[PDB]
């Protein structure tokens, strides 16, 4: 339920949504997205033509809502003052800065700040943490420089831990491809007394 | 007379250009260029003076040190590492005399001031290819030249190929090194050829053919890999310069142009090339592999790479191992015999029909290396054995690339040769020998060669670097001429690696020389050390805001007392987007601090959309880095972001953000830390195990601490029984999933 304020009638921006309709409704920021989400809608070419437009928006809007979003999109080749600007301009005034580079993916900002409420499936690092070839390759990669294909090609020869804690140093230099020096490091590893 | 010892005529020379006017000398491959370094250390080595060398290996110190040691010389110069007690420790600066030092721990003294900066009479760089892209000892320079009147540089380095490399202007290079000069002195010279005629040593060059099945390996191990470069080419139009042609794909340095060009914005390829490059790494080390080690072990590798698709899928592709299978059937003559079956009967050959019981045997081949080294080694015995007493007892060092070589070598004489293949079969179902290479000291080999005045010498394939050490040794007139003998494949991979890289160098040398022929309130920003590798902390030196540099956890600079900054480049965004670190960083720093920000830096020239434009088109828009990116947004509604062009505009984006703030404070800005970690000195080889230890599933740290204080090391783990760990750990549920993973099988 997105409530697009009436002064967005010719943008190039509200052809390019899809996902979920929109309203007509004088609010005072544009884009309104549920509750506590205002977006603005800005390219570069219009702050370099009226220089005084965004300045004087941000005071009117005030704090009212919790979370409010500025999106701008370049489309100037020489962008590497007016972002400078902006950011400053941005700092003091408490907003969130989102650069578009299309306006096709503006379509894809406006449906995915608006489909969003959802729980924290993003925390876990460890969300594929609960089997064991997973296990070993996550336990084993903790020397120096070994990736994942060592690890599976010292998987495929084995599969044991009492098998490979007990090889010599010789009968684990038999490596596809890993090298005496990473095979020396396991050695090493593999058995070093802690304390003194 | 150790080493260098009395510098030979050539030498005398050039060591006399570079004591009047400074410069940069560029040698030949060991042509003796470390040489040089001995006499220029000797000579400023006295106990009042002082000077820094700046990018030496922990190893080569040794011999350096010894070998001076020799001589006699008080003072012998002494070694600084990060483990010295930090600031005030370091007083041996004061007592002076020459000091080596690592490229950081530098770094680190100049900015403090804690360094005498008055009294440093010089530097001597070493390596200084690695001076070419702008990393920290360019800092370690500009920040030298504040004494301007007495400091003296001097840049004696080698690999002459790197600065051949297109983009990388020797001028740009000259104008960070801070000199003026240029003294090019190459292996065509025309004094550097006129002394090392008069006494040249002999080469006998033999030439071995091979064997008539070996080229059907070669040819089609070069056909695959000409067939995986072209499609490495055509999905990546970026890479397109010194890394094209077949040639360059086959010597030693090319993985480090991958590795320079494929490092930045990784995390933007996909999923066709990230398999390839790994694909076109097997397919190198396979090349090698075959030549220098023996049949039996080389059909198990080719058998071993069979067995990473029934459990592991595409491992090592799908592409290039179910096509060309005329390399499984050279492959498969050298060790077994084809089917065999009869009863005075037509029509009776078959593929695997049984008359056919019996498991078919072939006999193994012996590569004619091993052949034709037999002959040279019972030629000088007799050149020995006619000279009786006369000619003199006489030593040989036979020598060879890699470790594994030299024990297959050994054991060839030793043993015999029918030996190896009934020995390795079975298990699958005078005369010293030292390796010529490794990540081993380069300084050794040289050491045994003086160790063991060597009348004959034999050489496995080798790299110039070794050849031209030779002739350095030929420094003795009288000394009977060391008679080498080349061994050569005729036309083959070793010889090709030899000779280009021969050429490589010969055009390398010229183009300098065309090239020497052409010239005629103040505020504050805490640093993190980690960071100080990259531009950035160059950039923000020179406007006038000052660095001071400590260790942090959260975040990369602070810069102001209510600010928080963590730079992320566009590829790190999407490696820590889904990785999930990103995550479990802002909870912290929105936790410590008031106003967290992070910086990301685009590229002006290539944009990457960060949305795939079809599934946009099709699909609801999820998993991808801007629904990852509008989730992160979404929760902390006190994040800000700044975007940022280009390196330079980052200089002048801080120095505009702290207008009117005042100066973020060291004091207790380390003292925040974070609430973890235990204590670090309770294992003697604490930084090994533990690291191990943690992750097995079934631990905790306070469990962990305990058993770990308990059990000597991590073998008797797998040998306990679970009784006894739930007996030393009070719980069940845990030791019994310990006991799983110690104990099981794949499947």
């Amino acid at each position: 339920s997105i409530i697009v304020s009436p002064r967005q009638r010719g943008n190039p921006v509200l052809k390019f949504v899809r996902n979920v309709p929109w309203e007509f409704g004088d609010v005072i920021p544009d884009y309104v997205l549920g509750q506590s989400t205002c977006a603005l809608f800005l390219s570069l070419r219009y702050h370099n033509l009226h220089p005084d437009y965004i300045h004087g928006r941000l005071q009117s809007l005030g704090k009212n809502f919790a979370l409010r979003v500025l999106l701008v999109q370049v489309d100037v080749k020489d962008p590497q003052q007016a972002l400078k600007e902006l950011a400053k301009m941005c700092i003091l005034a408490d907003c969130t800065l989102i650069l578009a580079w299309s306006p096709e993916e503006a379509g894809r900002y406006l449906e995915t700040y608006k489909a969003y409420e959802q729980k924290p499936a993003d925390l876990l690092m460890e969300k594929l943490e609960q089997d064991f070839v997973s296990r070993v390759t996550e336990c084993l990669t903790t020397v120096k420089s070994v990736n994942k294909t060592d690890s599976q090609t010292l998987l495929t020869t084995f599969g044991s831990l009492e098998q490979l804690i007990a090889a010599s140093r010789e009968d684990l230099a038999l490596c596809p491809g890993l090298g005496p020096q990473k095979a020396r490091r396991l050695f090493d590893v593999l058995h070093e007394p802690f304390l003194k | 007379r150790i080493a260098m010892a009395p510098l030979l005529e050539y030498e005398r020379q050039l060591v006399l250009e570079l004591l009047d006017t400074d410069g940069l000398v560029v040698c030949a491959r060991g042509l003796g260029a470390d040489r040089l370094l001995y006499h220029f250390l000797q000579l400023h080595c006295h106990p009042a003076c002082l000077v820094l060398v700046l990018n030496t290996q922990p190893a080569e110190e040794e011999y350096f040190i010894n070998q001076l040691k020799i001589e006699g010389v008080e003072h012998l110069p002494r070694r600084v590492t990060n483990e010295i007690t930090s600031n005030s420790r370091y007083e041996v600066y004061t007592q002076g005399g020459v000091i080596f030092a690592t490229s950081r721990i530098l770094v680190v003294d100049f900015l403090t001031d804690r360094i005498p900066s008055d009294l440093i009479t010089g530097i001597l760089v070493y390596r200084a290819h690695r001076i070419i892209e702008s990393c920290q000892e360019a800092f370690i320079l500009r920040l030298f030249r504040q004494k301007n009147k007495r400091g003296f540089i001097k840049a004696f380095t080698d690999n002459a190929v790197a600065f051949d490399t297109g983009f990388c202007h020797v001028e740009r290079v000259m104008r960070n090194l801070f000199v003026r000069k240029l003294y090019l002195w190459p292996r065509f010279h025309v004094a550097v050829n006129s002394f090392l005629e008069q006494h040249k040593p002999e080469v006998v060059e033999i030439h071995v053919s091979m064997t008539p099945t070996m080229l059907a390996i070669q040819t089609a191990i070069l056909d695959i890999l000409n067939a995986c470069l072209k499609e490495l080419k055509c999905h990546n139009p970026s890479l397109e310069v010194e890394d094209l042609s077949l040639e360059n794909a086959i010597g030693k340095p090319f993985d480090k142009t991958i590795r320079h060009y494929l490092d930045p914005l990784w995390h933007q390829l996909g999923a066709k090339t990230k398999s390839l490059v790994q694909d076109l790494k097997i397919l190198r080390t396979l090349l090698q592999y075959l030549s220098q080690y023996d049949c039996v072990t080389f059909l198990n590798l080719l058998e071993s790479l069979r067995a990473t698709e029934k459990a592991f899928g595409q491992n090592s592709g799908w592409l290039f191992l179910d096509s060309s299978t005329s390399m499984f059937i050279n492959a498969r003559a050298r060790v077994y015999h084809l089917p065999d079956a009869k009863m005075s009967k037509k029509e009776k050959i078959s593929e695997k029909m049984e008359g056919e019981e019996t498991k078919k045997e072939l006999v193994l081949e012996s590569n004619p290396k091993w052949e034709a080294l037999t002959e040279v080694l019972k030629e000088i015995e007799a050149e020995n054995k006619e000279s009786e007493a006369l000619g003199g007892p006489g030593q040989v060092l036979i020598c060879a690339s890699d470790d594994r070589t030299c024990s297959q070598l050994r054991d060839y004489i030793t043993l015999g040769a029918e030996a190896f293949l009934l020995r390795l079969y079975r298990k699958t179902f005078l005369t010293i020998i030292h390796p010529l290479l490794g990540c081993s000291d380069p300084y050794a080999l040289t050491r045994v060669l003086h160790e063991v005045e060597p009348r004959y010498v034999v050489l496995y394939d080798a790299e110039l670097t070794f050849v031209r050490q030779l002739e350095i040794y030929r420094a003795s007139r009288p000394g009977k001429p060391l008679r080498v003998y080349f061994l050569i494949y005729g036309g083959s991979t070793e010889e090709q690696r030899y000779l280009t890289a021969l050429r490589k160098e010969k055009e390398a040398f010229e183009k300098l020389i065309r090239e020497k022929a052409s010239m005629v309130t103040q505020q504050s920003i805490v640093v993190d050390m980690r960071e100080f590798r990259s531009e950035l902390p160059s950039l923000i030196h020179r406007r006038g805001i000052d660095i001071e540099p400590v260790t942090l956890e959260v975040g990369d600079y602070i810069l102001t007392p209510e600010m928080c900054v963590e730079r992320k480049s566009i590829s790190d965004l999407i490696g820590s987007l889904n990785n999930g670190r990103l995550y479990s960083q802002c909870i912290s720093m929105s936790r410590y601090y008031k106003r967290p920000v992070l910086l990301i830096e685009f590229d002006p020239s290539k944009p990457f959309s960060l949305t795939s434009r079809g599934a946009l088109f099709q699909e609801i828009s999820s998993n991808d880095i801007s629904s990852k990116l509008t989730l992160l947004t979404l929760h902390f509604p006190r994040l800000r972001i700044l975007w940022c062009p280009s390196p330079h505009a980052t200089a002048e984006l801080f120095e505009e953000l702290k207008q009117s703030k005042p100066q973020p404070d060291a004091a207790t800005a380390l003292a925040i830390t974070a609430d973890s970690e235990t204590l670090p000195e309770s294992e003697k080889y604490n930084p090994g195990p533990q690291d191990f230890l943690l992750k097995m599933p079934g631990v905790n740290a306070k469990n962990c601490r305990s058993l770990m204080h308990h059990v000597k090391n991590i073998a008797e783990l797998a040998a306990l029984s679970q009784d006894e760990l739930t007996s030393i750990l009070g719980n069940a549920a845990n030791a019994k999933q310990l006991y799983d993973f110690i104990h099981t099988s794949f499947a």
